[PDB]
């Protein structure tokens, strides 16, 4: 009889919890009690980039740590040389309603998408001297919320239709679909090996996905409200999440659980962005009250604040050499800190 | 992608001319444009430059005041107007496209020229004049009077290849980088002042002439270049 | 006396507070409040550089105590810092009317150049109206020195200055007020009408008597008119301590910034 | 700087000029968001997303419709929200108040005013004169309500009060609601311009410290 | 629906789990092995910054 499926699900919901609690011998704070503190940090603004006419919704760093791309309500992508501030290209969008952009790890291509349910791929290396669309990827039934390249021929995307998907750009078709979330999917992060990825959704959970097998490995469920941003730890063995809960949380793959949470009684607004420094010792988070907090990832202390925007911070990112932090905002600027 | 040229011919001393060149298949307004010349038995020499948006214009001292360079973007056309023509101006003239941003490769494509017959600069040298070369490696070297290496970390040296009866084309840009569609058997490297190009496994159709050019400062200057034989 | 000193104290206090509120806060950096900042700067300069010498002359029986060469120095600054304030008020009234009449078009061309144009036009007018005093008045004698006191002595210049610097603005604001009240003729437009009426009445009642009395001297006893001027000028000076308050304190943000 | 760097700097001036020139043309316009449930007439109040454009009295408008908890943050800077209500069914009319109370109180929409079209007044007049069913079975206060045709005037005013009440009870002064009735009607492009003029006038008074 | 859900929960109930103290020590050792390859944690000398 069909009602017995709820009985079998209850037995397993107990067995997962019993296994996870048997591992819990000591906390990360009980181990890291003797390691020395970061002290205080004092990063300063080294550049301001100007030229968008409206809100900035996303940015992404290029593989060489010198180029970056930005996406805005004003209907343009812009590619910047961060050292000089010079604009390299400005690209006109076919819709104003973009929510995402990404840079290919070769520097040959850029991607964007949003409320029109399509992901567009732009070729930066034409013989005619232009930038133009190479491919339009269509098949989601809702707004695209994040995208990330694996190479010049494969890309992963997430949407408001509750799925993620993997695409072959040369064929213009899906090769796998990833199914199991019950809310809209907000954000996505690839592991350093590119064999796995994680995503977070408005049902207040995160999942671990096998790219090659096409299926779900583990699910993580500590939050009490929607997840907006997610990021792998540099070692590929842990990740962090940020939520409308007004807290960040660190999760471990091999212990299958939460290690610690970052929060304070004077912090009340939701988290828009999260990122890790090159050693993993600093965790950076962006907030709806328009400045960034910097946390000691092991001690859970707060080390300093990047105060400098006068409207909310919408995107965040650290260079692969660990030299600098970029932040974008609804004030139409983006700033670089060091 | 194409550039085509009209004008040239025979001129009596002291007269004037206009050359014209028409682009097709590319975003012409976005490219900087150069005129480059050669005498009937001498190396490449640069004549003039005009920017994107017409905002800046340069001449070598041998043409300054006698020549005007101009463009007509709605018609995809490049012009050169020149007066007081001497026997010393008798040259093949080529136009060239260029574009400037982080990661670009200028001197990318060349027209096919019109021949004209009228009836503090960086000195650079190529040590050989001609070399007997198949299947073996071959190597060419160029030296500069001053350093081509800049505080920004780049070196502004280029290599050009000319096959017989054909316009020249780019091999290498900014000392190290290889131009699109050029075979992976080509390479080059150097110090702040002395440079080398290496060919691995030479073949038919690699026979030609090799020119080294600097782009540190205007005027742009060339070496005499080295010929190869089979 | 003490009244002049308290007037001065109020002038610097109010203008410093407005300067701080405009410069430090963030939501008050539109294209409109820069004009109020400029008006406050003019009022500050008038209160600091001009009024204490007026008090000193009162304290010394209306005989110039200090060196006699800078008798055109005082008058030039005083006229320059009065005409500019009057022009600022006139421009503010005109722009309020233009905004209220045609809202969409006024909200269209707010490209940050309008405020700069208004400021430069007003200040150029104010510095171009005080032409005769430096040119023909420093090397001349019976022009700024009367018998024992520093005063204007050019009847034609007095007449033209009163006609241009006050009466043309007076008629401009009269017509603008009439048209704006007519255009505004539900619970907010009444507030706008009341505020505009209060400001217009304040401007008219506290500047006109001085200019009318001063003109009556040129046209047609003697001690009576001078005694009347000696207090009407201080009424006009006190008018510079009310503009920053009455042009900002009708906004909640300004009140909360002043309270801090 | 080098000969390549000064050329790459001159390129960026032309990008700055061309971005800023395209910034003046867009800022001429006004932007509208359109909302309403199925069969409400949303597609014909004027005659993954859809967009339509019009001009009246030398002012021109863009209007957007989505084929909403997350994406509504993208519309935090429109001039107005247009909300369309079906008045021909008394049964689903509670869903229209449930949707309206969500959009009015939303934390990212604290400064945007609403233009409200009560649609299908002809089917409402037909049913209130035919008399087969009564609003009072769904909204009991209709059994006691009387007017501030003599039958239909009682119904249409009561139904229009039910939206304006749930608005004014928590409006917080920054934003306003503007009701109208729609049928073969044609004037609706003038009605929205007469409210977009008033919204911009209400902003101009606060910027000048008059209110 | 539920004939897929109970299959997934029974798959996630069958993977190898390490003690929290092992996982915590592996994170701590990674930071200490990299403590001088982080320009935010230790600031660079003033001529080494590209900014
Ligand atoms: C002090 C001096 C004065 N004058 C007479 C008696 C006593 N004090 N001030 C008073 C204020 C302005 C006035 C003025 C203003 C604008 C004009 O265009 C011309 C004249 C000259």
């Amino acid at each position: 009889e069909l009602d017995q499926l709820r009985q079998e699900a209850e037995q397993l919901k107990n067995q997962i919890r019993d296994a996870r609690k048997a591992c819990a011998d000591a906390t990360l704070s009980q181990i890291t009690n003797n390691i020395d503190p970061v002290g205080r940090i004092q990063m300063r603004t080294r550049r301001t980039l100007r030229g968008h006419l409206a809100k900035i919704y996303a940015m992404h760093w290029g593989t060489d740590s010198r180029l970056l791309v930005s996406a805005s309500q004003d209907g343009k992508l812009i590619i910047w040389d961060s050292y000089t501030t010079n604009k390299v290209h400005a690209i006109p969008l076919r819709s104003s309603w973009v929510m995402t952009c990404a840079y290919a790890p070769s520097g040959n291509y850029v991607a964007c998408g949003g409320l029109d349910n399509i992901c567009s791929i732009y070729n930066l290396k034409t013989r005619e001297g232009n930038v133009r669309v190479s491919r339009e990827l269509a098949g989601h039934t809702g707004y695209l919320s994040c995208c990330r390249f694996l190479d010049d021929n494969q890309i992963v995307t997430s949407s408001g239709d509750t799925t993620c998907a993997l695409w072959d750009i040369e064929t213009g078709q899906q090769t796998t679909t990833f199914t199991g979330h019950t809310g809209d999917v907000m954000s996505l992060s690839l592991a350093p090996d590119t064999r796995l990825f994680v995503s977070g959704a408005c049902d207040a959970s995160a999942k671990l996905w096998d790219v090659r097998e096409g299926m779900c490995r583990q699910t993580f469920t500590g939050h009490e409200s929607d997840i907006n941003a997610i990021c792998f730890f540099p070692n590929g063995n842990a990740f962090a999440t940020g939520s409308d809960d007004a807290t960040c949380r660190l999760f471990d793959l091999r212990a299958d659980q939460e290690l610690m949470t970052y929060s304070h009684d004077n912090i009340i607004c939701g988290i828009t962005s999260v990122s890790f420094s090159k050693s993993g010792r600093l965790l950076l988070a962006g907030y709806d009250d328009f400045n960034c907090n910097v946390w000691d990832a092991l001690k859970a202390d707060r080390a300093g604040v990047l105060a400098g925007h006068d409207n909310r911070v919408s995107c965040l990112g650290v260079t692969d050499d660990g030299m600098a932090v970029a932040t974008g905002s609804w004030d139409s600027f983006l700033k670089i800190w060091n | 992608v194409q550039l085509v040229e009209s004008g040239g011919g025979l001129v009596q001393p002291g007269g004037s001319r206009k050359l014209s060149c028409s682009a097709s298949g590319f975003a012409f307004s976005s490219f900087g444009m150069h005129w480059v010349r050669q005498a009937p038995e001498k190396g490449l020499e640069w004549v003039a430059y005009i920017s994107s948006g017409s905002g800046t214009i340069y001449y070598a001292d041998t043409v300054k005041g006698r020549f005007t360079i101009s463009r007509d973007d709605p018609k995809n056309t490049l012009f050169l107007q020149m007066t007081s023509l001497r026997s010393e101006d008798t040259a093949m003239y080529y136009c060239v496209r260029s574009i400037y941003y982080y990661g670009s490769s200028p001197f990318d494509f060349w027209g096919q020229g019109t021949t004209l017959t009228v009836s503090s600069d960086i000195v650079m040298t190529q040590a050989t004049s001609s070399v007997p070369v198949p299947g073996e490696s071959v190597s060419i070297s160029c030296r500069s009077s001053k350093s081509l290496l800049h505080s920004n970390g780049n070196t502004y040296l280029y290599w050009f290849l000319q096959r017989p009866g054909q316009s020249p084309q780019l091999l290498i840009y900014r000392m190290s980088n290889l131009a699109s569609g050029v075979p992976d058997r080509f390479s080059g490297s150097g110090s702040g002042t002395a440079f080398t190009l290496t060919i691995s496994r030479l073949e038919a159709e690699d026979v030609g002439v090799y020119y080294c050019m600097q782009h540190l400062e205007y005027p742009l200057t060339f070496g005499a270049g080295t010929k190869l034989e089979l | 006396a003490l009244l002049t000193a308290v007037v001065i104290i109020l002038t610097i206090a109010g203008n410093i507070l407005v300067i701080m509120a405009v410069s430090l806060e963030k939501k008050l950096q539109n294209a409109t409040n820069y004009f109020l900042m400029s008006l406050a700067i003019a009022d500050m300069l008038l209160g600091f550089l001009v009024m204490p010498v007026s008090m000193l002359t009162i304290l010394y029986g209306y005989r110039w105590p200090l060196p006699s060469k800078l008798c055109a120095v005082w008058i030039y600054l005083d006229v320059l810092f009065s005409t500019a304030s009057i022009m600022h008020l006139c421009a503010i009234s005109l722009d309020r009317y233009v905004a209220i009449q045609n809202p969409i078009h006024h909200s269209r061309f707010n490209s940050r150049t309008k405020a700069f144009l208004k400021i430069i036009a007003v200040w150029t007018i104010s510095v171009g109206i005080s032409m005769p005093i430096p040119v023909f008045g420093l090397q001349d004698d019976s022009k700024v020195f009367k018998e024992g006191s520093c005063l204007l002595a050019d009847d034609n210049f007095v007449l033209i200055g009163s006609f241009v610097s006050f009466f043309i603005p007076l008629t401009i604001m009269v017509i603008t007020y009439f048209l704006t009240i007519k255009s505004l003729q539900i619970s907010n437009e009444q507030k706008a009408c009341k505020v505009l009426g209060i400001v217009f009445f304040l401007f008219v009642v506290m500047w006109c008597p001085f200019f009318i009395t001063n003109i009556m001297a040129v046209i047609c006893n003697e001690d009576v008119i001078g005694a009347l001027l000696n207090v009407f000028v201080w009424i006009g000076y006190l008018s510079s301590a009310v503009n920053p308050l009455v042009y900002t304190l009708f906004n909640k943000t300004y009140r909360s910034a002043f309270s801090r | 700087v080098s000969a390549e760097d000064k050329a790459a700097a001159e390129r960026s001036k032309m990008i700055d000029k061309n971005l800023r020139e395209d910034g003046e043309k867009a800022r001429r316009t006004l932007r509208l968001l359109l909302l309403g449930a199925d069969n409400s007439g949303k597609s014909t109040i004027v005659k993954g997303i859809f967009e339509t454009k019009f001009q009246v009295d030398k002012v021109n408008f863009h209007m957007f419709d989505v084929g909403r908890r997350k994406w509504i943050q993208c519309f935090n800077d429109v001039t107005a929200i247009i909300f369309v209500v079906d008045s021909s069914d008394y049964n689903r009319l509670q869903e229209a108040l449930n949707d309206f109370k969500s959009i009015w109180n939303n934390r990212w929409l604290r400064t945007i005013s609403v233009i409200l079209f009560l649609n299908k007044q002809d089917l409402l007049a037909e049913k209130v004169l035919a008399g087969k069913s009564k609003i009072e079975d769904y909204f009991p206060e209709f059994a006691r309500y009387t007017t501030p045709d003599p039958r239909v005037t009682r119904a249409k005013y009561f139904i229009r009060k039910e939206f304006v009440d749930i608005s004014t009870a928590s409006g917080d002064g920054r934003h306003i609601c503007y009701p109208h009735f729609t049928c073969v009607d044609t004037e609706n492009a003038r009605r929205i311009f007469n409210d977009c003029k008033d919204i911009i006038l209400q902003m101009n008074l606060r910027e000048y410290n008059l209110v | 629906q539920a004939r897929k859900l109970v299959e997934q929960l029974k798959m996630e109930a069958n993977i190898d789990r390490i003690k929290v103290s092992k996982a915590a020590a592996d994170l701590m050792a990674y930071c200490e092995a990299h403590a001088k390859e982080d320009p935010l944690l230790t600031p660079v000398p003033a001529s080494e910054n590209p900014f």
